[PDB]
RNA sequence: ACUGAACAUAUGUUCUAACGUUGGCCCGUGAUCCGGGUUGCGGACAGUGUCUGGUGGGUAGUUUGACUGGGGCGGUCUCCU
RNA sequence: CUGCAACUGUUUAUUAAAAACACAGCACUGUGCAAACACGAAAGUGGACGUAUACGGUGUGACGCCUGCCCGGUGCCGGAA
RNA sequence: UUUGUAUAAUGGGUCAGCGACUUAUAUUCUGUAGCAAGGUUAACCGAAUAGGGGAGCCGAAGGGAAACCGAGUCUUAACUGGGCGUUAAGUUGCAGGGUAUAGACCCGAAACCCGGUGAUCUAGCCAUGGGCAGGUUGAAGGUUGGGUAACACUAACUGGAGGACCGAACCGACUAAUGUUGAAAAAUUAGCGGAUGACUUGUGGCUGGGGGUGAAAGGCCAAUCAAACCGGGAGAUAGCU
RNA sequence: ACAGGGUGACAGCCCCGUACACAAAAAUGCACAUGCUGUGAGCUCGAUGAGUAGGGCGGGACACGUGGUAUCCUGUCUGAA
RNA sequence: UAAGGUGAUAUGAACCGUUAUAACCGGCGAUUUCCGAAUGGGGAAACCCAGUGUGUUUCGACACACUAUCAUUAACUGAAUCCAUAGGUUAAUGAGGCGAACCGGGGGAACUGAAACAUCUAAGUACCCCGAGGAAAAGAAAUCAACCGAGAUUCCCCCA
């Protein structure tokens, strides 16, 4: 059957990548609510 | 509004008379015109 | 923005008050117009979006020196 | 209120200068935006603000009793003998 | 032999595929264009780079024969002394 | 938990560890200590747990709505009256019981609101690409002959229409059995419907939560939908267990 | 100097410290002293904040829910001395 | 400051040093790839693609530096349109981003309490947004008082 996660990594970059959280102050609240949380990886972005 | 006349202004009067004229008589023609100043 | 440029009225909210003294928060809006005044000094009309009462400002102290006082605010026109 | 002028007898007609233009042409300009200009057409109307009557399940917050030989329906709910 | 739906389609992913939805066709109604209408405190945008042989809403549901009476109620339309 | 449980009512597989009447401030009462018609200071000052600081607070007088009067006072025109008072114990700590405000003994909703994250599933749409073995049927139109005043009409051939037919891929999902701690959180097996279309599919895009999208089932919006998910208001509230 | 830590057990005298007394080439904070540049104090004579105060209408903030309701703010319409 | 040392894992390898350029510690410097406000353009962060000017060249090429936007100011230029203005170009200066709380301002709930609930409460709280500072804000009476007087603001204890 066919599940939900279909991965295509321009989908997962344009949704979701570090220019994507950039390009908005409510993606760059996120950012920074990771920076302080002290997340290693602060977006999907490879 | 009271406006000074720069000339003859029919049913008002002469050049030097002080009248009394709704505002938007003088904001949008006396004045820019140069019929008239405050 | 719905602001007077020459007395910096804006809209300001407070409540409708039904008969029951029911509270729903409303908007108060500057009765705002673009007006075309004549500058006689500079031989052109400005256009300035003005309240009505910015328009009674303007009728008593002069284009003149209310322009100035945008220059002064750094407000264009 | 922004919103003015004549004229006739509050009402109408006319006017242009506010205001509108999702008409045309010119410029910024390599631009179906926007602004300015010129001109036409509307024109104190339209439209917007504040106030105000009406309408308003379109939307919202809520209410919609208790007793009861289960509940509902019916009856009852205070006072007097 | 017979009910229902004209028909091909659509639907309750994961208990309902149907007589439900849609449908061509029909009618009523709104809409003169900056259209009605819709999204949007707005600017705008869709409607449409369309213009009443068009567009929106509503009901009915191929086709055949047809579609009676009631305007008191509720709505809508019109009148204004 | 109950009127009542061996109950066939509830809870617990067992062990170990953790797990529920607190804290702050105010207020009242009891005990106890100090001082006593008085008791005590707050902030602050002070290096000072000292000392200063008496601003205040409580008490030693009540009555009356009040002015006011005062061991009385109010009521009344006035009391033989009647109500409330009058016979010195209070106050500040400390400990405790109760109350108040706070999550207020602990655990537990369904929900409501605010700000974000999601259309890699799915719904609709937009752009750009792809797919549909094989076999049938034989619309319009046309040609020729017949036929007509000319049309009309008529036979054969040609032609290749269609939400046309049969049927694989592909898309679906009507029946049955199996499976139901599955091979699988929706499948397998045998049959079944559509299969040139209102078809199907790849890639990318757009629509966002009282919002979307819906050939409409309250369907679908990441295995979640009569209001998604995540975080917050938040220890919501729980006359209930 | 009995702060504390370490050392093959729980050390004043084994070690590192501690009390106490000293220390800066360089940069730098702070407090005073003093060059320089800018600065106008003081005195005299004036001036004395208008679409403002106040008002009507609608709201809001003041402990104060418009109430007999003062005072404050102002979206709207006005408007002094 | 020193007889040891080159950070640890970490063992050894090659070494450095022992009276002062071993090492270690402190002051001041130098270097400081790429991404990121990211600023030469673009972009699916850590990559792709340039322009201009200086040089250099073994003619293959190479190095270095500039090149964002906006605001302000100045200069020059410059439409419709005669002046003008809008516009354009260059230069100088500044800004943007991040940050736990505290602070001022613009917006602003609901659950909840009222033993239902609408006025009211919760609460101008949570939350969103803008701005700022080491604090912020407030502040020098068109203030109170009561016929006596006080003398800006802020904070604490009373009043209660
Ligand atoms: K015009
Ligand atoms: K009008
Ligand atoms: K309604
Ligand atoms: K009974
Ligand atoms: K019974
Ligand atoms: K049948
Ligand atoms: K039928
Ligand atoms: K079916
Ligand atoms: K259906
Ligand atoms: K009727
Ligand atoms: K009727
Ligand atoms: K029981
Ligand atoms: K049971
Ligand atoms: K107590
Ligand atoms: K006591
Ligand atoms: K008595
Ligand atoms: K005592
Ligand atoms: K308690
Ligand atoms: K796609
Ligand atoms: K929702
Ligand atoms: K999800
Ligand atoms: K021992
Ligand atoms: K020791
Ligand atoms: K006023
Ligand atoms: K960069
Ligand atoms: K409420
Ligand atoms: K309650
Ligand atoms: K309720
Ligand atoms: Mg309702
Ligand atoms: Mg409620
Ligand atoms: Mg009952
Ligand atoms: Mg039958
Ligand atoms: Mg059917
Ligand atoms: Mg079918
Ligand atoms: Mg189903
Ligand atoms: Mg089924
Ligand atoms: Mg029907
Ligand atoms: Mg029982
Ligand atoms: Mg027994
Ligand atoms: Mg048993
Ligand atoms: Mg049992
Ligand atoms: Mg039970
Ligand atoms: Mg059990
Ligand atoms: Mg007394
Ligand atoms: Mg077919
Ligand atoms: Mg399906
Ligand atoms: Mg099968
Ligand atoms: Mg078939
Ligand atoms: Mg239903
Ligand atoms: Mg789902
Ligand atoms: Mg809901
Ligand atoms: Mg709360
Ligand atoms: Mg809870
Ligand atoms: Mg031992
Ligand atoms: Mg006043
Ligand atoms: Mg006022
Ligand atoms: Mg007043
Ligand atoms: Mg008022
Ligand atoms: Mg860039
Ligand atoms: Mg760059
Ligand atoms: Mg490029
Ligand atoms: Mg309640
Ligand atoms: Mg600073
Ligand atoms: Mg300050």
């Amino acid at each position: 059957m066919k599940r939900t996660f279909q991965p295509s990594v321009l989908k997962r970059n344009r949704s979701h990548g570090f220019r994507a959280r950039m390009a908005t102050k409510n993606g760059r609240q996120v950012l920074a609510r990771r920076r302080a949380k002290g997340r290693a990886r602060l977006t999907v972005s490879k | 509004m009271q406006v000074i006349l720069l000339d003859k202004v029919a049913n008002l009067g002469s050049l030097g008379d002080q009248v009394n004229v709704k505002a938007g008589y003088a904001r949008n023609f006396l004045v820019p015109q140069g019929k008239a100043v405050p | 923005s719905r602001v007077c440029q020459v007395t910096g009225k804006r809209p300001v909210t407070g409540n409708n008050r039904s008969h029951a003294l029911n509270a729903t928060k409303r908007r108060f809006l500057p009765n705002l117009h673009s007006h075309r005044f004549w500058v006689e000094s500079e031989k052109r009309f400005v256009t300035l979006r003005v309240s009505a009462k910015g328009m009674r400002v303007i009728d008593k102290k002069g284009i003149d020196t209310v322009l100035a006082e945008l220059r002064a605010r750094g407000e264009k026109y």
